[PDB]
Order: C-alpha cells, then sequence, then structure tokens
C-alpha cells in the first residue's frame, strides 16, 4: 500500500 | 307604353281570355309576353310573378291591367351567334345534340316543341345551318 | 461490428475476452518470470521474461513476481507486458479496434485508476474504455439487481450491498484475508508436518496442493477431535518429482483461517461477522431482502462445504426469525468476467464509456467523476 | 369562389362513410351552412375547415384515379365504388399502383384472346388489366435486362394468389412453353398448410413473405420457377393471443390422428396440447381441417415428398406437439427437475428416438465451456421454459425452410437462367384493437416497403419532369426515416427490447419505463398513451397504432442451448431430423433481430430489383357478388397506403393533360380573337387568362401539369358558360313558338 499494509 | 301599344296589347291579352271575365292565368302571363315580342326567361318570368307557388300560378286569374307593369317590367345579337357557335366547324350542329341540350340542359323544353322548332330546318345529313336558323327564329 | 472486450486483472488469474460470450477464451496467471540462472549454451533464443503460463512451464529455473499484490498494481512495467501479452498473443486483437472494460475492487488507492487509464489510452490508443467494481459485476452474473455480494479472490476480500441497483458506499467492507495468504499459511503449518517450501516455484505446489485438498470443517473443533483420534481423514499428493506428502487435519485447518483470521494474526473478524456487521450497516427495512440473498464470487470461495458454513453461523448470528440464503453457482469463480460480459454488451451502456476525446480533454482525473 | 350555390359536397355519415349533397346557398364569410341532400339540412363549419368539394361528372368514373381534380378518401370511394358497381369493372389504376377489387366472381377478361390482346402494348393505350402490370414487366425485362418485381399487397383475401395466377398465365401463353403454372399452383395447399393460420380478423391469413421467381432464357422462353420465403412469424408456433390459432398444419395433424398411421403418433384432440389448446379456438367455421389434409398430402405427392418423408414431417410435428406439453416442477428458485417418468417427455423420446435420460438431463441444466473446463449447472423454471420454446419455434422454422428447399428441387430445372421476374405475396399494414409483438413486425416490414415504394415513385417523378423538361425541384417527397430510426436504430425500440431480454430480472414495466425514458418527449412520432403506462403509441406512414408492452419479452426471447440440439442430431432413427439440423452465435439471437435481418435479406433482394405494384382490397365482410361497402373500403385504403400515396400527389401536380385532348374539350371556352395557328400557344395564352397564377400550372414540352383543384374550377366556369348558352337558345326558341302559337290563336 504506502503505509499501512506492504503493497 | 302609348294607348296605341296598350290598346294592341289588351286586344291581344283578350285573345288569350278563354274564360270571358278578361283575365288570364299568371302561368300564361309568360306566355303572353313572349307572344309580345318579349323573351324572358322562366326566373325571370317568375321573378315579375313574385314567384308564386303552382296553385295560384296555374288557377289563380289576372287581368289585363295586373298583367301590365309585369310586361312593363320584363320590358325595361353576337352573343346569340357565339352561343351557337359553342355547340358547332363546319357551320352545322348535329341534330341529335341540339335535340338533347335543349332538352336536358337549361329551361328544358319537350321533345314536341324540339321537333316542332326543328322541323324543315335541319338537312339531309341532320345539320342544321344555325346562323339561318338565328336570323329565321328572330325575324 | 466492433465489441468490446473484457478484461479482468484480478490477482492470480487473468481471465479475458470478447463481451457477448459466455465464458472467457484466455484464461492465465497474471506472472512474470525472470530467469536468474547463468545461462551457458549459445546461441538459445534465450529470452528478457516469460508471462503467464511461458513462465509457469519454465518455472524451474525463474523466480516468480506477481506484480498484483492485495488488488494494488505494485509495479507498471510489468503490468504492460501482461496486457501486452493479454491483447495479442491471448487475443491476438488489435486493442485499436476494441472499447475495454476493466475491473478493480472497491477502496483501493485512486492512483491505480488513473494510471490503468493513462497506460489504456497512451500506449494501446484503445478508443473507448470503463472500469468496474468487481462486486458489481457480480450481480449481473447471478441475474439479480439485490443482494449482499461476498466476494474472494487472490489477494482483497471485500462485501458490498446492493438494493434495487443502489450501491450503499458507507456498508462496504474490505478484507485483505483471501487467496495468497491463506497460502503463505498452508506454507507454515506443512512445515510442522515436515514438509518445507520456501521458492515462488514451491508456493506454486502449494496453492495446487491447496486448490485440490482442501475443505471447509463444519465444525473445527469436532474434526479437529475427530483427526486427532482417526486417521480416516488423511490424503496423499504427489509432488511434480514423484516424492508423495501425507496431509491430515492441515487441510482443513487451512480454509479455517477464513473464519478465526487470529491464526494469521489480523485484527479484524472472519468473514461471516464482516458480512453481518455489513447488514447491520444497512437501513432496517432493506435487511430481509439482503438476508434472502447472498452471493458468493471468485475463486476463494471454491472451498467444499464453505457454503453451508457460511450458512451456519451467520444463522447463528442472525435473528432467528428469518430466511438466511447462501447463493454460490459453480460457475462463481468467473461471475464477474460474466457479469462484464453481459454489462459491456447492453445498449444503454454504450453512452458511459469514457471517450478518447474526454481524455483528451480533462486527462486521467476524469475517470473518478466519470465512472463510480 | 369555390362554393356556390347548387354547387356538390360530401358531408360524413354514419352509415355510408360520405354522403352527398348539394349546397342550397352560396358561402359567406361566418359559421353556418345549409345544405340539400339526396332531405333537408343545417350544418356548421366550425370545429377551420370545409367540406370535401366535389369533383365534376366527367372525371368520376376515369380510369385513373389521379385524373380526378379533387382527391380525397370520398371522391376515391365514390370512383371505385361506381366504377365496380356499375362499370363491374375490378381493375384501377392510382397513380403507378394498381388496385383490384376482389369480385368474388367469375369473368370472361381473362381469354386467352384477350390475352393476345394486350400483349405487346404500352399501358396507357389499354383499359386497366392485370395483364397490363405483367406486360409491362415482360416488356421492361426485354429491353432493359434488370430483373423485374411485381409486388401484391393486402389482407390475405383480398386475392392475392389468384393475382399471382393470372400473372403466370399470361407469361405462359405469350412466351410459349414448361408446365410451370400448373407445378407451381399445386404447390399452395402446402406452402398454405404450414404459413397460414387463423387470426382475430381473418381466416387463411399467410404470415409469411412467399417470393416466386419466374426465369427465363435467352429466347425470353420460361425455364422454370424458384421459390423462397420471408419474414416467418415463428412466434406464433409457441404462443396465441385470444380466438387465434395455431398454424393450420398443426390442427389438420390432429384431425388425422384417428387415420391408421398416425395412431402411431399417439396423438390426442386438438385442444389436448398446449400449443394448439391456448387461443380458445381448436374449431372453424366451414373449414373442414380433416379434408383439407388430404389435398395437403396429395399436394406433397404432386409436388414429389414420398410418403417417407411425408412421415417424417408430421412425426417431427407431433415431436413439437408432445414437447410442448413437458412440463418442470422446481425444486428450488434456482433449480427445477422434470418429474420422474413424465409422459409427454417419454412420448417426445420414443418419436424422436432420443434417450429419456439425457433429454430430461439437458432440458434442466445448462452447460458452459472454458477452454480447459466445463461446468454444467441448473436453470429456473422460467428459463427452462424459455428454452423448451425455443426449442420448439427452432425445430419449426428448420423443417419450413426443409419443405421450402424440397419444393425447389421440384421447381427447378437444368437450364442456367438468363433473367427472372419474380412476384412477391406479402402482407398489408394491420391494426387491430389490441397490438402486439407480430403487428410491431408487421407494421415495421410494411414501413420499408412503404419506403421502397414511394422513392420509386418519386424517382420516376423526376424521370417524367425532365421527359416533359420541367424542373425537378417543384417535385415532393415524404420519408419514413424518421419513424424506421425510431424503431430500428440504436436506442430503438427494438435495441431496448433486446436489451430487456439480457437484463437482470427484467420486465415489461421497466421496459416500458425504460421506452418512456428514452423517447416520451424526445422524439415527435413517439406518444405515451394519456392513461395507461403499458402502451406506447407509434404515428406510423398511414395512422397512428397503439401497442401494448405486455407480451414482447416473453415472444422476443429466443435463445437455444446447443447440448439439446446436439441431442436431437444423434437421433438414428429416422432419416430427416438430423437432415434438417445439419446445418453458432445466432442461436443466441432473440425474434426481433432474426426478423431484422431476414427483412434486410428481403429488401437486398428487391432493391437489386425494378417493381411494380398491386394493391388489393376486399370489398365487403362477407363475399357477396359485387357488393361493396365504403366502411371497410376506407379501411383498406389506408392498409395499403394508398390514401397517403393520394395525399403525396394532391400536393404538387396530380393532374395532366395533353393540348390535344385540352384544346378538344375547351374549344367551347376561347373566343377566336385569340386561337392560333398554335394550338400550343394558344393554350397558353388562355390558361394566361383564366388561371391567375402559373404558381398553379406549369407548361412543358407536350403536357400541362396542374395542382388538384384547377380542372374541376375549368369545368365549373366550361359549364356554367354552356348553360348560359342554353339557356338564351331554348328561351328564343320558345318564344318564337309562342310567336306561331299567337299565329294560330289569331286563326
Ligand atoms: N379476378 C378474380 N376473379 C375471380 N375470383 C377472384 C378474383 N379476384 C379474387 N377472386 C376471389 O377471391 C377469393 C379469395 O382470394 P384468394 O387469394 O384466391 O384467396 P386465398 O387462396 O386465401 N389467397 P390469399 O387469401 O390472398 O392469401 C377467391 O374465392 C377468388 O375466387
Ligand atoms: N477450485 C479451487 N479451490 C480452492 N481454491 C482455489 C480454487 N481455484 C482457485 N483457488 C484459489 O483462489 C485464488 C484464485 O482465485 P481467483 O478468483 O482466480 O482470483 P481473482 O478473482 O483475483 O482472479 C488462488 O489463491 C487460488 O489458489
Ligand atoms: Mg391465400
Ligand atoms: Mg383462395
Amino acid at each position: 500500500w504506502x503505509a499501512x499494509c506492504p503493497a | 307604353f302609348n294607348k296605341d301599344q296598350l290598346e294592341e296589347f289588351k286586344e291581344a291579352f283578350e285573345l288569350f281570355d278563354r274564360v270571358g271575365d278578361g283575365k288570364i292565368l299568371y302561368s300564361q302571363c309568360g306566355d303572353v309576353m313572349r307572344a309580345l315580342g318579349q323573351n324572358p326567361t322562366n326566373a325571370e318570368v317568375l321573378k315579375v310573378l313574385g314567384n308564386p307557388k303552382s296553385d295560384e300560378l296555374k288557377s289563380r286569374r289576372v287581368d289585363f291591367e295586373t298583367f301590365l307593369p309585369m310586361l312593363q317590367a320584363v320590358a325595361k345579337y353576337e352573343d346569340y351567334l357565339e352561343g351557337f357557335r359553342v355547340f358547332d366547324g363546319n357551320g352545322k350542329v348535329m341534330g341529335a345534340e341540339l335535340r338533347h341540350v335543349l332538352t336536358t340542359l337549361g329551361e328544358k323544353m319537350t321533345e314536341e316543341e324540339v321537333e316542332t322548332v326543328l322541323a324543315g330546318h335541319e338537312d339531309s345529313n341532320g345539320c342544321i345551318n344555325y346562323e339561318a336558323f338565328l336570323k329565321h327564329i328572330l325575324s | 461490428e466492433t465489441t468490446a472486450l473484457v478484461c479482468d486483472n484480478g490477482s492470480g488469474l487473468v481471465k479475458a475476452g470478447f463481451a457477448g460470450d459466455d465464458a472467457p477464451r484466455a484464461v492465465f496467471p497474471s506472472i512474470v518470470g525472470r530467469p536468474r540462472h547463468q545461462g551457458v549454451m549459445v546461441g538459445m533464443g534465450q529470452k528478457d521474461s516469460y508471462v503467464g503460463d511461458e513462465a509457469q512451464s519454465k518455472r524451474g529455473i525463474l523466480t516468480l513476481k506477481y506484480p498484483i499484490e492485495h488488488g494494488i498494481i505494485t509495479n507498471w512495467d510489468d503490468m504492460e507486458k501482461i496486457w501486452h501479452h493479454t491483447f495479442y498473443n491471448e487475443l491476438r486483437v488489435a486493442p485499436e479496434e476494441h472499447p475495454t472494460l476493466l475491473t478493480e475492487a472497491p477502496l483501493n488507492p485512486k492512483a491505480n485508476r488513473e494510471k490503468m487509464t493513462q497506460i489504456m489510452f497512451e500506449t494501446f490508443n484503445v478508443p473507448a474504455m470503463y472500469v468496474a467494481i468487481q462486486a458489481v459485476l457480480s450481480l449481473y452474473a447471478s441475474g439479480r439487481t439485490t443482494g449482499i455480494v461476498l466476494d474472494s479472490g487472490d489477494g482483497v476480500t471485500h462485501n458490498v450491498p446492493i438494493y434495487e441497483g443502489y450501491a450503499l458506499p458507507h456498508a462496504i467492507m474490505r478484507l485483505d484475508l483471501a487467496g495468497r495468504d491463506l497460502t503463505d499459511y498452508l506454507m507454515k503449518i506443512l512445515t510442522e508436518r515436515g514438509y518445507s517450501f520456501v521458492t515462488t516455484a514451491e508456493r506454486e505446489i502449494v496453492r495446487d496442493i491447496k486448490e485440490k485438498l482442501c475443505y471447509v470443517a463444519l465444525d473445527f473443533e469436532n474434526e479437529m477431535a475427530t483427526a486427532a483420534s482417526s486417521s480416516s481423514l488423511e490424503k496423499s499428493y504427489e509432488l511434480p518429482d514423484g516424492q508423495v506428502i501425507t496431509i491430515g487435519n492441515e487441510r482443513f485447518r487451512c480454509p479455517e483461517t477464513l473464519f478465526q483470521p487470529s491464526f494469521i494474526g489480523m485484527e479484524s473478524a472472519g468473514i461471516h461477522e464482516t458480512t453481518y456487521n455489513s447488514i447491520m450497516k444497512c437501513d432496517i427495512d432493506i435487511r430481509k431482502d439482503l438476508y434472502a440473498n447472498n452471493v458468493m464470487s471468485g475463486g476463494t470461495t471454491m472451498y467444499p462445504g464453505i457454503a453451508d458454513r457460511m450458512q451456519k453461523e451467520i444463522t447463528a448470528l442472525a435473528p432467528s426469525t428469518m430466511k438466511i440464503k447462501i447463493i454460490a453457482p459453480p460457475e462463481r469463480k468467473y461471475s464477474v468476467w460474466i457479469g462484464g460480459s453481459i454489462l459491456a454488451s447492453l445498449s444503454t451502456f454504450q453512452q458511459m464509456w469514457i471517450t478518447k476525446q474526454e481524455y483528451d480533454e480533462a486527462g486521467p482525473s476524469i475517470v473518478h467523476r466519470k465512472c463510480f | 369562389e369555390l362554393y356556390t350555390k347548387y354547387a356538390r359536397v360530401w358531408i360524413p355519415d354514419p352509415e355510408e362513410v360520405w354522403k352527398s349533397a348539394e349546397l342550397l346557398k352560396d358561402y359567406k364569410p361566418d359559421k353556418v351552412l345549409q345544405l340539400r341532400l339526396e332531405k333537408d339540412l343545417e350544418y356548421c363549419l366550425d370545429p377551420k375547415e370545409l367540406p370535401p368539394l366535389r369533383n365534376p361528372d366527367i372525371l368520376v368514373g376515369e380510369n385513373d384515379l389521379t385524373a380526378l381534380s379533387y382527391l380525397h378518401e370520398p371522391a376515391v370511394l365514390h370512383n371505385l365504388k361506381v366504377r365496380f358497381i356499375d362499370s363491374k369493372l375490378i381493375y384501377t389504376y392510382c397513380g403507378i399502383v394498381l388496385v383490384a377489387i376482389n369480385p368474388y366472381e367469375q369473368l370472361p377478361i381473362y381469354g386467352e384472346d384477350i390475352i393476345n390482346a394486350y400483349s405487346g402494348q404500352n399501358m396507357g393505350d389499354m383499359d386497366p388489366h392485370i395483364f397490363a402490370v405483367a406486360e409491362e414487366a415482360y416488356k421492361q425485362m426485354a429491353r432493359d435486362e434488370r430483373n423485374q418485381s411485381i409486388i401484391v399487397s393486402g389482407e390475405s383475401g383480398a386475392g392475392k394468389t389468384v393475382s399471382a395466377k393470372y400473372a403466370m398465365r399470361y407469361f405462359a401463353t405469350v412466351s410459349g412453353s414448361a408446365n410451370v403454372e400448373e407445378k407451381v399452383l399445386a404447390s399452395n395447399p402446402i406452402m398454405e398448410s404450414i404459413g397460414n393460420a387463423k387470426t382475430t380478423r381473418n381466416d387463411n391469413s399467410s404470415r409469411f413473405g412467399k417470393y416466386i421467381e419466374i426465369g427465363f432464357d435467352k429466347r425470353y422462353r420460361i425455364i422454370g420457377a424458384n421459390m423462397r420465403t420471408y419474414l416467418l412469424e415463428k412466434s406464433r408456433v409457441v404462443f396465441q393471443a385470444e380466438e387465434e390459432r395455431n398454424y393450420h398444419i398443426f390442427y389438420q395433424l390432429c384431425a388425422s390422428a384417428a387415420l391408421p398411421e398416425f395412431k402411431t403418433l399417439r396423438l390426442g384432440n386438438a385442444n389436448y396440447f398446449h400449443y394448439t389448446k391456448q387461443g380458445g379456438s381448436p374449431v372453424i367455421d366451414g373449414i373442414d381441417d380433416a379434408k383439407e389434409m388430404v389435398n395437403t398430402r396429395q399436394a406433397c405427392t404432386l409436388l414429389g415428398i414420398s410418403d417417407s418423408y411425408q412421415m417424417g414431417i408430421f412425426r417431427i410435428l407431433a415431436g413439437i406437439l408432445h414437447l410442448g406439453n413437458v412440463e418442470f416442477a422446481s425444486r428450488d428458485s434456482d433449480s427445477c427437475a422434470i418429474p420422474p417418468k413424465h409422459d409427454p417427455l417419454t412420448i417426445f423420446c420414443d418419436l424422436m428416438g432420443v434417450d429419456y435420460e439425457e433429454m430430461a438431463h439437458w432440458l434442466c441444466h445448462r452447460k458452459l465451456a472454458t477452454a480447459t473446463e466445463t461446468y454444467i449447472k441448473p436453470i429456473s423454471k422460467l428459463h427452462a421454459i424459455n428454452a423448451r420454446d425455443a426449442l420448439a419455434k427452432h425445430i419449426y422454422a428448420n423443417l419450413f425452410n426443409w419443405i421450402v428447399d424440397h419444393v425447389n428441387k421440384a421447381l427447378h430445372s437444368t437450364v442456367k437462367q438468363h433473367s427472372f421476374i419474380g412476384v412477391l405475396d406479402i402482407y398489408g399494414f394491420e391494426t387491430f384493437e389490441i397490438n402486439s409483438f407480430e403487428q410491431f413486425c408487421i407494421n415495421y416490414a410494411n414501413e420499408k416497403l412503404q419506403q421502397q415504394f414511394n422513392m420509386h415513385v418519386f424517382k420516376l417523378e423526376q424521370e417524367e419532369y425532365m421527359k416533359e423538361q420541367i424542373p425537378w425541384t417543384l417535385i415532393d417527397f415524404y420519408d419514413n426515416q424518421p419513424c424506421i430510426n425510431l424503431i430500428e436504430a440504436k436506442m430503438g425500440v427494438l435495441d431496448l427490447l433486446d436489451e430487456e431480454c439480457k437484463m437482470p430480472k427484467g420486465s415489461d414495466d421497466t421496459w416500458a419505463q425504460k421506452l418512456y425514458n428514452t423517447h416520451l418527449n424526445k422524439c415527435a412520432l413517439f406518444e405515451k398513451p394519456r392513461l395507461s403506462n403499458k402502451a406506447f403509441i407509434i404515428k406510423h406512414f398511414a395512422d397512428k397504432v397503439e401497442y401494448q408492452c405486455e407480451g414482447f419479452l416473453e415472444k422476443n426471447k429466443d435463445t437455444v442451448y446447443e447440448e439439446q440440439i446436439k441431442v436431437l442430431k444423434s437421433s438414428k432413427k429416422f432419416k430427416l431430423l438430423p437432415e434438417l439440423f445439419q446445418d453458432s452465435k445466432e442461436h443466441k439471437k432473440t425474434v426481433g433481430h432474426q426478423f431484422r435481418n431476414s427483412l434486410h435479406l428481403l429488401m437486398e433482394t428487391l432493391n437489386a430489383t425494378t417493381p411494380h405494384y398491386v394493391r388489393c382490397i376486399k370489398p365487403n365482410d362477407f363475399k357477396f357478388p359485387f357488393t361493396f361497402d365504403e366502411k371497410r373500403a376506407v379501411q383498406q385504403l389506408r392498409a395499403c397506403g394508398v390514401l397517403e400515396t393520394i395525399r403525396i400527389s394532391a400536393a404538387g401536380f396530380p393532374s395532366r393533360w395533353t393540348y390535344q385532348e385540352f384544346f378538344s374539350r375547351y374549344r367551347v371556352l376561347m373566343k377566336q380573337k385569340d386561337v392560333l395557328s398554335d394550338r400550343k400557344q394558344t393554350c397558353k395564352n388562355v390558361l394566361e387568362k383564366l388561371i391567375l397564377d402559373k404558381d398553379k400550372y406549369q407548361f412543358g414540352k407536350t403536357k400541362i401539369f396542374f395542382r388538384a383543384g384547377q380542372v374541376a374550377y375549368l369545368e365549373k366556369i366550361r359549364a356554367d358558360k354552356l348553360r348560359a348558352a342554353c339557356i338564351r337558345i331554348q328561351k328564343t326558341i320558345r318564344g318564337w313558338l309562342m310567336r306561331k302559337k299567337y299565329m294560330r290563336m289569331r286563326r
């Protein structure tokens, strides 16, 4: 993703 | 009309009086006018008569004095020729066609009147010289 | 005439085809392989990279990337390869000639739609395109205007209610659990039985094991008692090399983590409690008619017995006096594609496309306002 | 002025659609009208309108309806009435169109001497007759060697078959002989039995367009006939509205059933079966269907279809009827099954040589193939019923096409055809109290046919103008295309109809709603009925027609699952069934789409050709010889589009005269001041005087073209002049007879 999760 | 004319017309009127009371019927008035040299249409005759009903036209009787204003009112060539040239272009007219149009158009006449007027005026082919017939009937 | 292309990026499998027919004529994994080992032989025709079924055929030597993780496109340079391969190799069609329809999960980052549009207009010169929610397309697929759609593929799980064709955006739930992180859990339990699968190729072996042997327990504790007390439950699978592996409680234990995500260690509750919480976020007048239609979609819902496990525990949550009906057609793996195949063939939908004129006028920002 | 004392006018009447009057007072401009009738009346001019003003009697009864110097419903109806009743003529020309009135009586006119009398003439030469159109076709072909169409239209029973028969009899008589005519005529009882149905208004209505081609060799002798068919009304096979039957063959078959061979088919009575039962009306007055069966089999035998094939056809029709009784029990909202040992399906399999277990499986399931993988999944009772009815329709349409191909095999002959003349029996524009998908398709085909007619007549008028050296821009044109685009364009009525079939939980209610959203204020020809939400109105070329939405989705749905026909193809019990099927997207097409394609193939076949037109009308409801009813005739002149052809012609220049015939009539009119040695310039001077404006009339090379009003006005003034002359003559003649009578009175 951009913050929380990895993608 | 002068006194002489009124006297001649009254005498003629009295010749048409078939009852002796000095009167004619309304329906004879037109006939008397025609006998005196006028050529009014049936419409003109009924108009000067006041568009009479059948009953008074056939049985009401008028003397010369009442007839006279009507004669006055009615009283007060090239078209005739063109009218005949309508039905022609060798200057002739079939007798059958002239008979049909005179007995079926306009103020229709009887077949006997047409036979009477046409007698001796048609040639062997059955053609009428209309200029001669017109001059003849106008003389 | 001219006929829309219909494409679903998903995660894992790509599935693509022409609108107005009944199943996709290209299906292949969205996978890019690059060769890592030293190449010795000279004049072998050795190649930059492989896509889809090529990469899995040769996957011994390769490293396998997935460019889409959790329904987000993480790498674009691979994804352009995957689309290029789909249109030219898989469909053998020039994309100038056909409008294209593209598919996405809800609540994913805005810029995913911008870039996914920009690449389709600028590089392919696709004459018009639309981007549609997976869940919405599953209703067109199953033939309803009403229902709560539970959808899980690889990557993202999401729930959307729809009532007579009005979506209820405040009640959409999304969960990252499904599909890949079941397999990453299955690796870790298989290690407990003495087998170790690390490489990206072994991850594809585990994924095939999962697809063959897993099934959802009707009661998890009863069946764990049975599998402890018995060998009756135990099944064996032959690895590609001909070694043979034998699997007990692990096969039901793996998909149970969909219902108890605490096993992998996520915060949130399982798919049933997000389904019930989603209905709870709907206004009380509709709820009966969402309980009366529940539509499962995408391949992670294919596990045997998952339907009756849902109906059983949702019934236990729900008010007692109501129908709970779970609808799960056997076709459901392709439902999102079939629904987009239906949608793109409607006549009303031909006004809906983003056309190239509109992109030139507005730039890719238009996709937000024109599309859902 | 237009209205005068002693004019005549038409005024409306309930008993006979128009009654005549004389106008008893001249018009004065304003509200009140005094009329005298065939007996005394007063009438209001106001709702402005003035009543249609009657033609002069010299024009009444003329062979050409455009010779009339007023054109109206009443003037046309009167000309046809007097020509039929007094002349006992049945043929009349309107413009290019020939109008044919069914006499229900034999006439001597068809004799071979009259056939030879028509041969080689032009049309204008000779008094109207059906032979004149075939003669024009034949010589147009001889000259210019484009193939020829002759097109015959009107409600069936207006005589379209006998109008074809005489054209065949003409070509066979003139060209020399090859026995086509008798063999083609012998085809009719089968193509009727498969193609004709009862309807609420009618019996033996042909529900399909039948195109016969007559072929010619390089001598222009008859080689042979070819036959094609178009626009089959497939939906009638599975559905009927109240007081309609299915196609005759189903009933003729049912009435056979007790006869020895058909016993093997286990047929019930005519209303045992779902497809025959629905309409209400298994029996017809004056038709013995069991008798007509014999004539059908005999017409098979004379065209060389053996009883081996004949019992195949009747087995297939028993197949369809038994199939219709198959009935589904729903075992879920999403699934259904055929209840065990279902007797209709048992008999259907025993007839068709297929396994009960695979029909029963495939009827309740449908099958989908990914490239690697295939899924077999259930379908609702509603889709199962739809798919069964689509199978029954698809069998029927294939059987019909096979019987047509075998008749083509009988009729074809070896010689390579140099050219053909082709004769089209097709149904006319139609309206009933209730209108439905059948009427919507019939009226759309009749709008394409009307668009051809209207454009061909326009083109011929541009030719006729420049042959007479007149500027085309005077010529006006009228266009169906706004309505055609309304029906068939993208976002049209048929488009959204085919959309609502695929849509999830589409229905007639949401379809009607989609129509009202798309068109209701945005298009001029589409109108919602004031008090209903389930109907719409189309303004057609002839008329406004109100359609109910209620049926269309269940009639327009067609899809056929491949697995069912892939079962039927397997059948090795009897020869014909795989011969029919052996023949992919088309199996998904709706009925409205298959109809629109069949209509495009028809319109291609006609646009290749040069047409000629015949229109037929059925003058009384009850087949009385040489009796006429104005109230049917006014209907059928609309149903044949004649009255819009008349409204088109009455604007512009409907009246045409040759200078010599004009001068022949009107020497009477003009005085010798103005006659010239050029009659043409003479007549130009005459009209320069006697009509105020050239805007009403034009001069060309050989003819004067007048707007509708002008000639009757001239006939007024000519007749009144003629009577003026008569009056003066006859009064003078009578006056001279009074002079003679006065001379007798003196004697
Ligand atoms: N010129 C004519 N001479 C004699 N009878 C005629 C003529 N025109 C029509 N008919 C009659 O019209 C009736 C019905 O016309 P016809 O077309 O023969 O009926 P059909 O066989 O059902 N064909 P159709 O109803 O038009 O599909 C028959 O009884 C014919 O005899
Ligand atoms: N028949 C099956 N049984 C169980 N799991 C499956 C099955 N088929 C696919 N899967 C798993 O589900 C995921 C693929 O689902 P899919 O619907 O193709 O994803 P997407 O919707 O992103 O295309 C993968 O993790 C795959 O292992
Ligand atoms: Mg007929
Ligand atoms: Mg007949």
